[PDB]
């Protein structure tokens, strides 16, 4: 809550996946997504 | 903008 | 990538 | 099937031996040393929800 | 012009000059050796041994070849071979093994 | 070993010239397994 809000530090209303990772993270995501699957370890909003 | 009313994630049908 | 899986 | 006291009935749990199985992938151990110095920063922490 | 003549090894004795290249090369037979036990054992074999010398304030190395190459064609090669190495003496050999590639993600981009 | 042995007098991380020198004579057609020694 100091530096950030409640629902930023817990991805509740914040940033997807793909724009709160590193981009290297995102990019080796991509990469070994067909063997080893590093996308369902983050959280990404979805609010309303 | 209609962007607000799009949830944010962050017909040829004839025959017999 | 991420996931949303929640009930509800 | 039916709501029987057991442990009036007579039945005990013996356990014998417990062990924890872990498997790993065997990646590379220069992208494995790369994953997780990059794994170890702030901004890419991994967030969990109870379904 | 031609600054080291020392012969290394005694056993060799030179039969050219020390030709330049526009390094210098310079050409060495065998003196006479011990019996053999048939004649056919000196020429008999296809490996080469590149043995490399001190180097003398200039580094020498010993290229030695089967007998059957071309002594023309072996010239040619060693000196095409001393052009590349007084030019290029780099990244692409990195790349060979110690760069990697998955590594090679998050620096690109990050 | 051979009657004939060549010399090179080169007026000169990781070594090049001895890799240079074996790829050479690699590529002759009638040598193979070069040996590289120090």
């Amino acid at each position: 809550p100091s530096m950030l809000p409640q629902w930023s530090y817990m991805h509740i209303a914040g940033q997807d996946a793909s724009e709160y990772l590193s981009p290297g993270l995102v990019q080796f995501a991509q990469a070994t997504e067909s063997y080893f699957n590093i996308g369902n370890k983050f959280r990404n909003p979805t609010v309303a | 903008n209609y962007a607000a009313l799009a949830p944010r994630q962050g017909t040829h049908e004839m025959h017999g | 990538l991420g996931c949303n899986k929640m009930y509800g | 099937t039916l709501g029987n006291d057991l442990r009036v009935d007579g039945a005990t749990v013996n356990i014998t031996s417990v062990n924890l199985y872990a498997s790993f992938f065997p990646m590379s151990h220069n992208t494995a040393s790369t994953l997780e110095a990059m794994l170890r920063n702030d901004t890419n922490d991994q967030s969990f929800n109870d379904y | 012009v031609v600054l080291d003549e020392s012969n290394p090894t005694p056993s060799y004795k030179p039969v050219t000059e020390q030709k330049v290249i526009l390094p210098t090369i310079q050409v060495l037979a065998s003196k006479k050796r011990r019996m053999a036990e048939n004649e056919d054992d000196r020429g008999a074999g296809s490996v080469a041994e590149v043995q490399m010398r001190e180097v003398k304030p200039i580094q020498t190395v010993d290229v030695s070849v089967p007998d059957h190459s071309t002594p023309m064609e072996v010239v040619q090669s060693l000196s095409r071979a001393a052009q590349v190495a007084q030019r290029l003496t780099v990244e692409a050999m990195d790349l060979s093994a110690p760069v990697d590639a998955k590594p090679l993600d998050l620096k690109p981009v990050d | 070993r051979g009657n004939l042995t060549y010399r090179l007098r080169i007026p000169v991380f990781l070594p090049l010239l001895a890799p240079i020198i074996a790829a050479a004579i690699g590529a002759i057609p009638g040598i193979a397994s070069v040996a590289i020694q120090a």
